[PDB]
Parts: C-alpha cells; structure tokens; sequence
C-alpha cells in the first residue's frame, strides 16, 4: 500500500532515458504522409481565390484538401458554430482554409508556404473594447446576484471603482498537437494517435466530418507532452484535418505542430476585463460589490460559457460580501477562439477580487493581512452562490503560512529595506485562495474504467483519463494496488481509449483523481468479491493462485467500474443547487525587490500551505503545487501576447514570449501541504490539487505592487491612500512606467 | 582537411577548408551566405521563407578561429563561439588589474543572461556582427569601445575601428560583395577610461 | 560530384552519401536515424528540447571538447567529423540509466517528461567539462531549457547531489 | 430483427473488392524487418553445429536468432513439452531450430536456405506401428467402458475383428500463419497482429518466452483467411519467433509462412490406426463393442490427449451398443506435433464406427439402411458415457433425407447400372452423424464481452470470439441487434483484442456462437436495462434520444457479459455427468461411380438433412455444412499426406496435396436444414453447426465402398459376404488395388492368379 507515499511518475524514468514514446515519436508506416495546415493571414476577410500552381511544384506534393473535400460535415466545435475548413471568409489569423498533404514534413512546409490566398479585407473587431462598442457577444448576460445592493451602498462609508484588464496566456506544452490517422480501408474505419485531453470528442469529431458512426473511429492517447487545457477541445483542429487527409487518400497521415502554428492557430487563456464599485466601512469590512466580467472568446463558442460561469463562482475568493452582483459577458472577436487554460476562469476572477481587496486596504490605510483576514468566511458560511463552506481550512493555512514564512517579521525587515534604498524597493504580499471542485456542468461528472486480470495475475486497468503529466496513472496504480491489496508492480495502465472507456469526459476541471480513482475502486471492489470464495479454498495460497482458480472455475475476470459524482446541480435561476463537490484551499506568501530603474525585478522567496486534504502522493501533489505556482508566476509577471492593430500575433515563440525560466522562480520556495486534514468527500480522503494552487502566483504580483507603492511614495505624490491603475501582466514595461520620477517625466 | 561539397534539392553548401578557397568562393559568389552556427540563418530560412541557394561554411578555417593577445586587446577570429569568446574573457579579467578590462567586463555583462550555453557554443561572433539586428547586444558594445573589425577580400585587406558609420541601414553594414570579416580586436580599457 | 558527410552518433559511424545543406541535425536523428529521445518544442532555438552534446577534437587547444547544441538549428553539414551523443547514448531503463537519468527521475524532476531528454543533456554535457561542478555552474546550465510542468525547483534539487 | 434471415456475411463486399484486410495486407512500418524459420531436416537427431557464415553475406541479412537469445523462457506448448528453438536435439523434420532476419522477405528466404546444420542421427519412430512396438506413448491409457463384455460376446451370432487406418490431413487455410509484432520500446511492451483463433494463449506464450507479464502483450485479430483447428495453438511457432526478433532488434518484425514451411512445421489432423471386434445378431443388431484407438500425435502432447476424449466419446456415433469397450492411446513420434483440425478427433472415430457397422450389414446379408436405423439410438437413450439423448432427430433427418434424395428408387438404379456394366460401377450410401456441442475440457466453456453505446447511438460490439471466415462477428450483430431492438447498421464490431476480452477460450470447438451469442446477449439486457428509466420517460422518442438522455443523466452506456454454461462435468472414474451441452444431427446419403480400370471416381449426388436448431441464418449455416462436407470429403477421399521412410513430408503445396477443387463437389448438392427443431439450450433456439457436418463427407467414402464391393463381385470372387480392409483416404490407388481382377493379379499375362 503506497497511498501517501512519494512514488515517483510510474514513466519517469523513461522520460528521464528517452524512451517514453509521444505522438510524433511512434515509427512512421512505409506510406505515411505528413499534413501542413493553410491559415488565415486576415483577421476579417472574404476568400476571392485560393491558388495551389506553385505547391504542386514542389517535390512530393500529394494535394491540397479544402472545405469541397469532405465528405461529412464542414461544421464542427463544441457549439457548431466552427468550420473545419473555412469556406467564403475568414474569422481570424489563423483560420484554417485547407492543408497540403506532402510525403516530407519539410516538403510539406514548403508547399504551404506557397499556397496563394486572395482576400477581400472586412471589418474586424479584435479587442474588448471594440467588441463591447459593437455589441458583439455570444449569447446573454450571465449573472450572480446575492443581497440587497441598493441597500449596501447606500449604507457603505466609502467605495472604490475602477477597471482591469488581464492579458491571456499560450499554454506553451512542450510537446505542440499532434495526431496520427491510420485509415483501415474497410467500412470507414479509423484508429488516430493524438495527443488529446478529450478523446471523446476527438471521436465524436472526426465522425461527424466524415459522415460515418462514431463506432468505426477509435481514438488512442498514450500520454501528452502537457495539455493544460489547450489539448481538451482545440487538438481536433489538427485531428479533424488529419482524419480527413487520411480518407481522401487512403493512406497514414500525420501532422505535428510548429510551435508558431501552434501559439497562433489553437487558442489560449481568455484576457478578461473588469469594471468593478466595491463599498466598504472605515474599518474595511465590505459591504457592497458589483462586478461586471468581459471575456475575449475570439472566433467561436468553444468552452467560453463555462469558463465565465466558473470566473462568477470564484469573484468572492475567500471573502463574505453580503450584498453582490457579478454578471459576465462573451466578446465575439476576430481572434483564434481562447479556450480552457489551467484554472478555467478562475485565476481572472480571483485576481479582481484580489485587487479591488488590495484598494479597499489602500482606502482605509490599514495592513492588507488585516483587511484580507477580518473579511473572510468562516466555516459554516454560504458563498454567494449559496453553497456551505464545509471544512473551510483557509484559516488554518493562513496562520501556519503567517507563522512559517515569519511574514510579519519579514514586513519589518521589507520597510527597513525600503528606507534605506532610492532605486530598489522590496513588497510583500500574502494572498488566500479556495478553488471549486467538479465540472460545472453536472453532466461531466461520470467516470468509466474497465479493470482485467489475466491468468498469471497481472492486472491491466483501463479508465477515461489521460496522462499529461500530472502523474493521473501513477495515482490509479496506487489506488488499485492499495483497493485489491497487491503491489504495484502487478499493475500496469498502458493507454487511454475510446474502445476500453467510451463516452469519457475531457481530462479536466483538476476531478480526474477523484472521479477515475473511484471508478477504479469500485472495479477492483467487484474483482476481490468474485476473488473471496477462492481466497477462503486456499487461505495461505498467493494471488495468482487464487486468479487461476478463478479462471478454472470460469469466473470472469474483467469488469467495469463507473462513479457519478452525487448531489450536484447548480441553477442560476433560483441562485441554489451545489455546484461544487468541495473545495481546494491554500495560502501564498511572495517576496519580490524591483530595480526602480529598469521594471526588472528578482522573486526572493515564496512560501505556499495548501490543503489538499490526505495526499495520495506528496511528491506529485507538491509537483502539482509548484508547477502550477510557477505557470501563475508567468501568468501574472512574465508571459504577455501581443498583436498587431490589424489583429495578427507577434509572439510566436519563446525568444518572444516569455515562461518562466529556471532563474525565474522564487531563490527561497518553500511547499507545505496542511497536516490532518482528511476529506471525507474524495477518494481516500484526498483533494483535487492540479489547478487550484495556479493564482496564488498572484502574490508575486500583488509583492510587486506593493514594491511600486514604496518607490512611487519615495519619487511622485506621496499620498500614502493613493491609488494607481497596474493591468496583468506586470511586464518591466508596465512596472518601469508605474515607478513615476524624475526619468519618466 | 579539404574542401566538401554538399547538393541538396535548392541548396549548395561548400566546406571551405583554407581561408583561399573562402575568398575565392565569396569572390565567384558575391551572395553567398557564410553560415557558421546557423543561429540567424536557420531562423531567416524556416520563419522569413528566405531562399539562400549558396552556402559556404568557413568553421574550419584556422584565421577565423584564432585567439590572440596583444598590447592593444584581445584578438578572436569571426568564427570563434560566443561561448569561446565569454571563456577567454573570463580568463582575462581574473588576470588583468580591473583598470585594463572594463570593455571586456561590459561584453561579459551582455553575454550572461544572452540565449543559454546551447546557443553560446555554436553561435559566431562575427555572425552577430554581420547579421547587424537592431536589438544586437554585442554591436553597441563594440561601437561604445570602437572594437576593430578586420576585413579581407581577395588580395585587399583593413582594419576600422567600429563606429556609427559601419551600420548605414536596416541589416547593412559597410562590407563591399567579396568581403568578409576575418577577426575583432576588442580593447583592453585605458588609465581614466570607464 | 558531391561529397560524403561523415560522423558519429552515439559512437557509430553515420555516412550520408547525398547530405541535402537544409537538413537539420534533430530531423536526421528523428526521421532517419530513428532516435526519437530529442525532442522539437520549438524549433528556433529557445527552449533546448533538442538538446545533444557534441565532441570534436580541437585542432588549435589540442584536446577533445564538449559541448551542449540545440539540434533543430544544427546544420548536419557543420558536423563531418563530429561525434553526436543523445539522451539514447547515455543510459538507457533497458540496460542500466545514468546518475543524471536516475537522479532527475528519482527527484520527481519530469513530470510529462517532454523537456526531460534536453535538460540530462544539458547536464550530462556539464559533468563531462566539470565532473565536481559548483551550484552556480548547475542553474547556469540550464539558461537554455525550459519545462513548463514541474517549477524547476526538483530539477535543481535533484542536481545540487553533484555539486561540491 | 434479422435472426433467422439469410444475412450474407457482413465482410463478403469487402473480401470480394480486395479490401478486407488480412495480416500481412497491414503496411509495414518504415523500419519492419522480415523472419524466417530455420529448421530440422531430420526426423531425431543432435545438433552438432549451426553455421551462419554464408547467410551473413546476404544483402539484408540482420541477425540469425536462436535459443541463446531468448530473455525468458525457451519452454513453450500447451503442456509445456516444446522448445521455442530447439537447442542439442532436434525431434521432427518440421523442428524449429532458429530464424533468420533481413530487410526484405525474399533476403530472408535467401538467407535462412543457406544456414547450413550438422546433425547426428538418432532413433526415430514416425509411423503408429514404429510407437506401438516402441511403447513410445504420451500418458496411459484413456478408456471409456460401459456394459459386460464378455457377455455380450457370448450372446453374439457373429464377431468381426479387424484393423483400420486413417490418414491425417493438412489444414490447407488459403491464408497461412502470420504475425506483425510491434515492440513499444517502454516497459517491454508489445503489440501483434496475428492470423490465430486463440488470442489468449498467444499473449501468453508471447509474455511468457519474452519474460514479462501478461500485462503488457496486447494481441489483436482482425480476421482470419481460414482456421479449421489449425490456428487454435500452433499459430504461436510463428508468433512466439516474430515477438523475439522485434525484442532482440527493437524494429516491428512480421512473418508470413509459405505453403511449404506452414504444410511442413505446423501439424495436421491425427492419422488413427484402430483395432476392432463387434459382437451382433444374425439379425445386424450390435451387442459387444471393443476398439482400441491409437493417434500419431507427433513430437508433442499440444491437443492431442482432449482430441482422443473427444474420439472416445464419438465411438458410438448414433448407435445404441449394451457392452462397450473404447481405449486411446496417444503415439509419441518424431513428426511435427499434430493439432486441432475441424471435427477433433469426432470423424476419426466415427469412420472407424462406421466401418464396423458397414461390415456388420455385408456380414449379416441385409441392407446397410436397415442396420443403420435397427441400431439406432432412440430419444431419451443413454450414450456409452451415459449422457441422455434429449431432442435426438437423426430419425427426422434419416426420414426426410430418404425422402428427398429419393433413395430407394436411386438404389434400383446403381443394382441396374451394375448390372450392365463391367469396368464401372456406381454406390451409394446413406450415413447419419452426431456431435457433442462443448469443449470437453469443462473450464473452457466460459465467454466475454464487452459494449459500448456512444452518444450517437452507434454500438460498439467486443467478444472473445475470432472471425475466420465461419460468420461468427455477422452472427453476433445479428444477434445484438435483436436483443437491444435496433438495426443491425447500427452494430459494428472491428476485431477481437485481449485488452478488450481476457482470458479467451479459443475461438473452437463449434460453441463460439452459442457462447459469445449467450455473452453478447447479457450484455445487450444489461444496457436495456439502464435505458428502461428513459424508454419510460418518452416512449415515443428514439434509441438516439434515450441514449443521449442517460449520457446526460450520467448512467454508463458500457458494460460486460459473461455466460459460462450451465452442467457440464464428465467423469471418467464415474463414467458420469454431462460432457456435452447437447448434440448436433445430420444425415448425408451420397451417390458415386468408379473407373474400375484406373481408381478414377465421380461424385454423382449428395444430399444433406441437418438439425441446427433455429438457424440464426440459414445463409451461413448452409455454407458450414457444404464447407464441412467438402473438407471431410477431402479428409476421406482426395487428401493424402506422405512421408520418406526417414520422416520427411514429400507433400508440401498444392501439386502433391489435393484438396477439393471446384471440379470434386456432387454433380447435384442439396443441403436442407430441419424444420421445426428448436433448440431450448442455446442463444435463439440456435445449434452448433461448423464441424458437426464435417463427417457426413464420409457418405463418399461408404458409396466408395459400396462400389468397390460391386466391382469385386464382377472380377475377384463370388463371396457375397467378404470383408476387405479399405483404409482412408480411399485415393486411386487404394480404388484401384481393392477391384482386384486380370490386371491385379496379372492373370491377363497367361498367369494363375486369386481372380475369378
Ligand atoms: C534563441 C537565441 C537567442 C539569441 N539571443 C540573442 C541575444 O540575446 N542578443 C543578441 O545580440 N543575439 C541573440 N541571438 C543571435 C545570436 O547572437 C546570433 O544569432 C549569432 O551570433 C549569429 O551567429 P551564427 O554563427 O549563428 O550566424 P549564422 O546564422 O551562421 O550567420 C549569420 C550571418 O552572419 C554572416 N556571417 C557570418 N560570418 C561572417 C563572416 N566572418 N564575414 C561576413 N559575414 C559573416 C552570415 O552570412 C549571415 O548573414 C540569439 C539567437 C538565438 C537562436
Ligand atoms: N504536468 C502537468 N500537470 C498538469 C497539467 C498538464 O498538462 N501537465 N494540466 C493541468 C490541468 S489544466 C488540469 S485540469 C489538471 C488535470 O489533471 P487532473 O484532473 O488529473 O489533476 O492537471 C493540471 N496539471
Ligand atoms: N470459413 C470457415 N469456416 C469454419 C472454420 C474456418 O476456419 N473457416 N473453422 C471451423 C472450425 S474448426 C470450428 S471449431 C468452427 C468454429 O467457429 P464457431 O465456434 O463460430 O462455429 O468454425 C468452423 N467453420
Ligand atoms: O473543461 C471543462 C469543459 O470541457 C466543460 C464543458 C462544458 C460544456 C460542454 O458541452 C463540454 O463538452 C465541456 O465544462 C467545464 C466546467 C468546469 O467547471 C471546469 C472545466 O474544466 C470544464
Ligand atoms: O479446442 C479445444 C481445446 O483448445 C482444448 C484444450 C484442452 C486443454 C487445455 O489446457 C487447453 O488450453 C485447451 O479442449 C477441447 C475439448 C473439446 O472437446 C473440443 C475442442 O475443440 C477443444
Ligand atoms: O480543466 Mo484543465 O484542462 S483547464
Ligand atoms: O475446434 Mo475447430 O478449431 S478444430
Ligand atoms: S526545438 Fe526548441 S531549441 Fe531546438
Ligand atoms: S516535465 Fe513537462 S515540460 Fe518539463
């Protein structure tokens, strides 16, 4: 029994070795053929004419595929609202028009290069403001409402309004899309490797386009080089076009993304913009909040709505506010449709709050911990979407990250620190968070696996989840070792598929351990039942003894396992219904010194307490913790897409954009998970813990913030209750232009 | 070591073994492109679609790699590794009294957080120098400290320190067709120089 | 009319009878020699996925150097008479790993594991300049390597066992 | 609802256009190397030295692999009694003794042809006789026994003793063993497309030689071009070689046999040589039955001691015998290890069952018709093992095959046609058949698997079963169809894999519909079941509708079924309990003319009756039964297999091996299945039908017979009531020596001879 234990990644040592195999690292058929994609270079456009006479020049040209070569269905996405091929105009930079089938990728490259689009340029709308001014949304406005506002303010000492922007984000995986699509040649079959978060509708997909049942196309996932998000519904732009260059000609297809195809074609983080009032008491207790949420979606629907519905839940982070109303709305842009990116809404939500939390103490001139501590929930209470706060553990993270990081002898030291420097200065910041568990459809929430032990005893477990890297096998591999009581060497997971767990859920929303781990309990709790009676014939026989006995008696040994997460279903209409399982808490202190001068500056040191009640694995739970930190860190600090006016990306890739690199991260980081906090509402008392940890990134910025405090209250008007305008993310342009003096002017 | 000659399907790629056969070769072929670590050309042919038919690789030869100290500054041959060039530099400034290495301690500054060590080992100075980047690192050093460029054709040779005048526009710099630029004498610092 | 490339890979002799000057050396391990260990994640040169070691004799300091390149960019034209080591040439789960393929695995310092056979050979190329290399020299290493899963932290931490 | 409708086969479109995809159809990976076989020239002899040098100058040439090279385990077969590569010894002519790997299969070929071996004999015993005088057997003595012997040879008018002898047969699958082995490269992971009817014991055999878990072999079997028992076990020589090859080297690695290495190295149908004494009546009624069987069983056990059981069991063919006595003993001989063929080992035995009876009828002076139905078992009779005959229809399928193939008057014609010919002569015979449906090894008969309903409504069918061109996969749609109520284009199953179904039985023994149909079935009412709330819900809406209801409501659209049937569990030391589930009945009568002169035959008529319960479709089980007959016509008449005196097969591909060709089948073939014989024990009222009607070919070889006993009667003596040996296959040869006359006996020359 390893739960608890730190096991390594079950494939790292492969990794490590360079044997663990990804997509494009499976050998390639005799015939195989390789796909580039033909894009969009109009943000708004009609298609005049599309002209292939130099591609076919090109040595081992196969064809050009556009909108007329499919068979099925040219509409395609999560709301049916996409083209696989654009037909008469074009949405955005990046739009997929075609692809060229070459028998090189290099010569496949080539020929796309050289296909000829014409275009009629058309208006475009591409940023927030323009989307807003033309009314250009999707659907309606979504809104949470609680108390009595007009009773708030008119009760509140002060307000504060204001408006923030924050700037999306690249997944940057280091592994880009990829799939392989192997036509049978019979009865249109066709079996794809993809590196997908939702082989489901990859599937689902890839049937429609053909025109063909969705038992005839069998999708396989290994493992991913990363998804985050970005491989959960935009891998079937590239798997959709592989699918059909692989019917069209009969052969095996492939298609890896260059890495500035992939930043600019597949969609990132939605940048959100905030116009907020908050009122408050001299004391700095909040009385009133009104939020209202603008998402740049870009060219489609995609996951946009459930994204915003997410940003609603999470406006409160871990403050009680009596009197609230959030509403958010999508903008329909000419840009590539953003997508789920680690967080899900959640990080943007919970970053206003933290900033117009950060004014209020600002306002009030008191100690932000204070402010942050005296409006806080307490066990018991109901958010305002009036669900209980049940195990509400960020007090208890709070208290020992406080204590463990020393912050209020360290505040000391920043302010000492602060009046002995001109071009320096140092902030601090500690910020809470609390992240909702299950996806926020109700219907997601189902989990398959389908567990087999054959005759020498080996088990083979199957379940709907994929491996990105988060270590989901490794946790099921401990899950069913601990549940049927052998070692876990008698277990293996080799693949995720449609044809072992149909109709699975995109791996995604951080409830995978929790919703796999208990399918695949309940599978080997079936397993040792149909085991017991061979078990009591031979009670000091082995397991593999009792197997065969089993087998001779003609016991079936294979069976499904299946949860569905109870109790959840949310309604804006009655503003009632869970819409989480539980919730994931935890608490970052960060420390930060700006060079005034420059707008660099240095990560000191970071101290993060997260609760992820009984860990399965402290070692991937800390990975998990840190990973997500770091991403938050580039987030909020580092990582900024730019575009021309004309609505085209500049940043294509990393000597433009910026992650975090290994001199980027905090010189003192220090993870603790919280002691003796068992969840009675997961499996094995576990908590969900992948996405969750990502905003407390935040308290680097808000460290930053504080830093630009100091050095605007040594150099411009030195109003200690002055407030200033810092949009995410702080880049050393914005922290430079934000440190006003006698340079600036 | 002798001259290789490599075809490809648009491309002609010749290893020059002697710095002769480099002169000549840039003298039938004004255009050519020098290709040493690759690190600009690579980017200019897969992201720009640029088509450079003829290569000549000078790597090889023994002048354009050369390291050599002497009573003015340290002396390296245009093919010599950035990492190489941060190596002899390092070595300079722990000997030197602090007085006689400030140029090579402002090189030194730009070259730290510059790419990482896989970029350093391959990347050529001379290849910084002449692909002429309005974001070069290195150029405003070398035309701050007048860092001298030795230029060869065939037959003709010079030396300039490097000044405004060597960048007249956008990627040029005042190399004539047969040209190239063969070593970078970066200079020792003097008495009240900082 | 045109002339042989000759070089090594993983101490075996590569002869290209027909080297095209375009192929890079990271499309010739993957696509014709069959290593996929080195990875692409970019192609431009910024995120060292493609990282290998290579060794030459150097003809003017006499001896035998190594050192890390990224071989998206390399030329296989620049390597006659190069030696190419890969993540495959160092260790292997099959026959036994190396410190560095143990100690990063055994650290928890790969998570999806893409950036994995970069980052070893980023610091198998530092041992074998500096087999007792400082802390400093370890994070310096790494300026060229970028993982986007794990924060770098158990990388390092994992790494600082070589150091002293 | 298709069941009952004559469906045609759901590939056949495909196979007729070339696109049906077969194992070495699948395009080969950029990288995939080539095997082949090196093996044993000698029947018995020690390896002195293997030598590679000149096949190390074949261009391509990649590696010779032998025993040395094997990571795991180098002990493989059924009961562990083979090498994978045969290492100091080698025990048969088709012994394996290592491979060859090259870059193309032409430079295998080449290569493996010029390995050059060193041997010295040893010992051999190839034939029944050799084994017998050797004492060279595989386990004692299996005997069924029921009755009193020695009193029913007391009150018999008239004893028959004699000796017989059935040659074996080669499978003949028009696609011969194949398998792709692909190697992940992590974890010893390891994926193969293989031609085999038995997954399970592949994956393995495969983990097993490698040294790995089960766990990490994944086999896959999309069709077969033909199986007939010969793909049951033997298919993992081939398939256990490639897995090395793609280990040892790290690229995929596929092989596919010729004809002559597949005839040579993987075993055929057991040769039986049977020695008989019957006890009867003036009256033809039989009342002591004594056989000793003994099978050549080749160079290991493989099947071959379940295929004797199977034997022992089929003794009785349709006939009530009080005092009965049944041996086998299993031949161990230095031939290839001998298998599964179609029939294991029923029609052996129930040639020799026949060949008694024909004799007790000549014997007796009454006609064969009349002995046959006299000793007939009656509904509700016990076997020789004591199984009761429950729902026994061979006396329906005697009457309406009398009937209808018009018997009687038939029989007027062949005296008539006798009578004025001299050099030709016609017969003609009338033979019924019974068979147990279940494996006789009771942990066998057990069945998987697995559905999935997607959110468009399509369904996705696994089972353990193997297609091999029988229509098992176009029964189970038909069947699943049925059973969830929706048309059968909305039912597709792709193939059959071990990550899907554990565990599989073999795809054998004629149950695979019945077992996978009961598996299919559970399956189909368990998603019924988790619809039913949604059925209720809007009765009027579709299968679409509701499936997309549950999806949205989170109830699981995949589940398993199992079947495990029911009451089966022989005992020998009892002589009890239930060896089969229930019986498969056909009765054949067959017409034929021989060429007195030359041995020549034709095959005039044949008509069939057979019960196959409720045929799920009548199509595909109509084309068993002529498939079937056809292969036992072979088996009994055309197919003969022959070996030097030192133990090497001379008969490798199809110019010295005949199968039946197209020319070879009855001027006039009917087959008719009954009609209103319901089946209560298996899926839809459904029977058995693949091997059951492989027996009834032997009408042939009895009309054969029947003829042969003309053609005496007009040239070799007047004796109406001798009893010549005539051993299978009845052949020209053996035709034309048995009409003994001028030419035989060379009295035509002026010389005495033993004619008339
Ligand atoms: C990821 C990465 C990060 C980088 N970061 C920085 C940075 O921070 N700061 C910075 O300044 N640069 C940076 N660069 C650019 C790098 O310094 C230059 O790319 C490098 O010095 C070019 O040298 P090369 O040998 O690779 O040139 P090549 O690509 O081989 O050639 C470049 C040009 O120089 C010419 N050339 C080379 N030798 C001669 C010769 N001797 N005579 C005449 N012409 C010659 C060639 O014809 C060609 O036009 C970066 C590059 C990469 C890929
Ligand atoms: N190494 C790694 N960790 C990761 C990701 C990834 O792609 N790679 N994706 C994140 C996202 S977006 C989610 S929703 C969770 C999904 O996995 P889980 O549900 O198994 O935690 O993992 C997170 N952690
Ligand atoms: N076309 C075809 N029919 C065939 C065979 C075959 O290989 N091909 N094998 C036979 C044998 S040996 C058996 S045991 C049964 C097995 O299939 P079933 O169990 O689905 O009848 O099919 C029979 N009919
Ligand atoms: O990842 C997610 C996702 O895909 C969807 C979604 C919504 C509607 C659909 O039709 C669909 O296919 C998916 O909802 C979510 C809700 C969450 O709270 C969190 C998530 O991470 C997801
Ligand atoms: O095909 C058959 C077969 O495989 C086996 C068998 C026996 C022992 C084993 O260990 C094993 O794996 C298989 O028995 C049988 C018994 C029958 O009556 C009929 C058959 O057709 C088979
Ligand atoms: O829910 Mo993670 O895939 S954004
Ligand atoms: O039982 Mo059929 O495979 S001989
Ligand atoms: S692939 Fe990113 S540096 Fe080579
Ligand atoms: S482990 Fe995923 S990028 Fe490094």
């Amino acid at each position: 029994d390893t739960v608890g234990r730190p096991l390594p990644h079950l494939a790292a040592a492969m990794q490590a070795s360079g044997e663990a195999v990804y997509c494009d690292d499976i050998p390639r058929y005799e015939n195989e053929l390789f796909l580039r994609l033909v894009t969009s270079t109009r943000a708004h456009a009609k298609i005049k004419s599309i002209d292939v006479s130099e591609a076919q020049k090109v040595p081992g040209f196969v064809c050009f595929l556009s909108a007329d070569d499919i068979p099925g269905s040219n509409e395609t996405g999560l709301f049916n609202d996409e083209t696989v091929f654009a037909k008469d105009t074009v949405t955005c930079v990046g739009h997929i028009i075609g692809a060229v089938v070459a028998d090189t990728p290099e010569h496949a490259e080539r020929a796309a290069h050289v296909v000829k689009v014409t275009y009629e340029d058309l208006p475009a709308i591409i940023t927030i403001e323009d989307a807003i001014k033309n009314n250009s949304f999707y659907g309606s406005e979504l809104k949470i409402e609680k108390g009595d506002l007009k009773k708030g303010f008119s009760e509140a000492d002060n307000v504060v309004s204001g408006e923030l922007y924050i700037g999306g984000q690249d997944h940057f995986y280091l592994e880009t899309h990829c799939t392989i699509a192997i036509p049978k040649g019979e009865e249109g079959e066709m079996e794809l490797f993809v590196s997908t978060q939702n082989a489901m509708k990859t599937q689902s997909f890839v049937a429609k386009m053909l025109g063909v049942p969705v038992n005839r196309i069998l999708v396989r996932v290994k493992r991913m080089g990363g998804g985050f998000g970005g491989k959960e519904t935009r891998s079937t732009l590239v798997s959709v076009a592989v699918a059909l260059a692989a019917y069209k000609t009969g052969h095996p297809v492939r298609c890896m993304l260059d890495r500035n195809e992939d930043m600019l074609i597949t969609g990132g983080r939605h940048p959100f913009l905030a116009r907020y009032k908050v009122g408050f008491m001299k004391t700095g207790t909040i009385v009133a909040l009104e939020v209202d949420h603008y998402s740049n979606a870009g060219n489609s629907r995609d996951l946009s709505h459930s994204i915003m519905e997410r940003a609603l839940f999470h406006m409160d982070n871990c403050y009680k506010i009596p009197n609230i109303r959030g509403t958010g709305r999508l903008c329909k842009t000419n840009l590539s449709s953003n997508t789920a990116f680690r967080g899900f809404g959640g990080p943007q939500a919970l970053f206003i709050a933290e900033n117009w939390m950060s004014e209020v103490a600002v306002t009030c001139g008191l100690p932000a911990e204070e402010v942050r501590w005296k409006n806080m929930y307490k066990e018991g209470d109901l958010t305002h979407f009036n669900q209980r706060l049940e195990g509400f553990s960020v007090p208890r993270c709070w208290d020992e990250c406080l204590k463990s990081s020393q912050y209020y002898a360290r505040k000391s030291e920043v302010d000492k620190f602060n009046k002995e420097n001109c071009w320096k200065k140092r902030g601090l910041c500690i910020i809470p968070t609390k992240f909702g568990i299950s996806f926020t459809v109700p219907f997601l929430n189902q989990a398959g696996a389908l567990i087999h032990v054959y005759t020498d005893g080996s088990v083979l477990v199957s379940h709907g989840g994929t491996e990105m890297g988060q270590g989901l096998h490794t946790k099921m591999v401990q899950v069913a070792s601990k549940a049927l009581k052998i070692p876990i060497s008698k277990i293996y997971i080799s693949e995720t598929s449609t044809n072992t767990v149909p109709n699975s859920s995109p791996t995604a929303a951080s409830v995978s351990t929790d919703i796999y781990g208990q399918a695949v309990y309940e599978a080997c709790q079936t397993i040792l039942k149909r085991l017991e009676p061979f078990k009591k014939k031979n009670p000091d026989g082995s397991w593999e003894d009792w197997v065969m006995a089993a087998y001779q008696d003609r016991v079936s040994l294979s069976t499904t396992g299946f949860y569905r997460t109870p109790n959840l279903g949310y309604s804006f209409e009655t503003n009632s219904g869970n819409a989480f399982h539980y919730f994931t808490y935890g608490v970052a202190c960060s420390e930060v010194e700006i060079d005034c001068l420059t707008g660099d500056h240095k990560n000191l040191r970071t101290d993060i307490v997260m609760d992820v009640g009984s860990s399965l694995n402290p070692a991937i739970d800390i990975g998990q913790v840190e990973g997500a930190f770091v991403q938050g860190l580039g987030l909020f600090t580092l990582e900024e897409l730019h575009y021309s006016p004309e609505g085209s990306l500049h940043t294509r890739g990393p000597s433009t954009y910026k992650i975090p690199a290994f001199g980027s991260i905090p010189t003192e980081f220090r993870v603790s998970l919280l002691r003796d906090c068992p969840n009675k509402k997961a499996i094995y008392a576990s908590k969900a813990v992948g996405e969750p940890p990502l905003f407390l990134g935040a308290s680097v910025f808000f460290a930053i913030k504080d830093a630009i405090r100091a050095a605007r209250a040594q150099h411009t008007n030195n109003n200690t209750k002055e407030l200033f305008r810092l949009d995410s993310p702080a880049t050393p342009e914005k922290i430079r232009n934000a440190c006003v003096d006698k340079f600036t002017t | 070591p002798k001259q290789l000659r490599f075809e490809g399907e648009r491309v002609t790629w010749i290893q020059a073994s002697t710095l002769k056969e480099l002169l000549d070769l840039k003298a039938q072929h004004p255009e050519a492109k020098l290709v040493v670590g690759n690190t600009e050309i690579g980017i200019e042919m897969k992201f720009k679609n640029q088509l450079f038919p003829m290569i000549i690789c000078p790597a090889w030869i023994p002048e354009l790699n050369a390291v050599e100290h002497g009573p003015e500054g340290i002396s390296f041959g245009a093919a010599c590794a950035l990492s190489s060039v941060e190596k002899t530099l390092l070595e300079a400034v722990a000997k030197l009294p602090t007085q006689k290495t400030e140029v090579f301690r402002g090189v030194l500054e730009q070259l730290r957080w510059f790419a990482g060590k896989q970029v350093k080992s391959v990347a050529s100075l001379g290849g910084n120098i002449i692909t002429a980047s309005p974001i070069s690192d290195l150029n405003p050093v070398f035309m701050a400290s007048g860092t001298k460029l030795t230029i060869v054709s065939r037959g003709t040779r010079r030396t300039v320190p490097m000044d405004h005048t060597f960048f007249p526009s956008y990627r040029k710099t005042l190399l004539g067709p047969e040209e190239i630029l063969l070593s970078i004498e970066i200079p020792y610092s003097r008495e009240d120089e900082f | 009319t045109a002339d042989e490339l000759v070089f090594f890979v993983n101490g075996k002799k590569v002869v290209e009878k027909n080297a095209d000057p375009e192929t890079t050396l990271l499309a010739y391990l993957r696509r014709k020699l069959g290593l996929r260990g080195t990875k692409l994640g970019c192609g431009e040169g910024g995120c060292g996925a493609c990282t290998v070691m290579l060794s030459k004799y150097d003809r003017l300091q006499d001896k035998i150097i190594h050192f890390s390149a990224n071989a998206c960019l390399a030329p296989i034209c620049t390597l006659h008479h190069v030696a190419v080591t890969t993540v495959e040439g160092i260790g292997s789960t099959k026959t036994r790993l190396h410190p560095v393929q143990e100690r990063i695995a055994k650290s928890h310092g790969s998570q999806c594991g893409f950036c994995t056979p970069g980052i070893v050979m980023s610091m198998y190329t530092l041992l074998r300049n500096q087999p007792e290399p400082t802390v400093e020299e370890i994070e310096d290493a790494f300026q060229g390597n970028l993982c986007r899963c794990t924060g770098y932290r158990p990388i390092l931490q994992g790494f600082r066992t070589f150091a002293k």
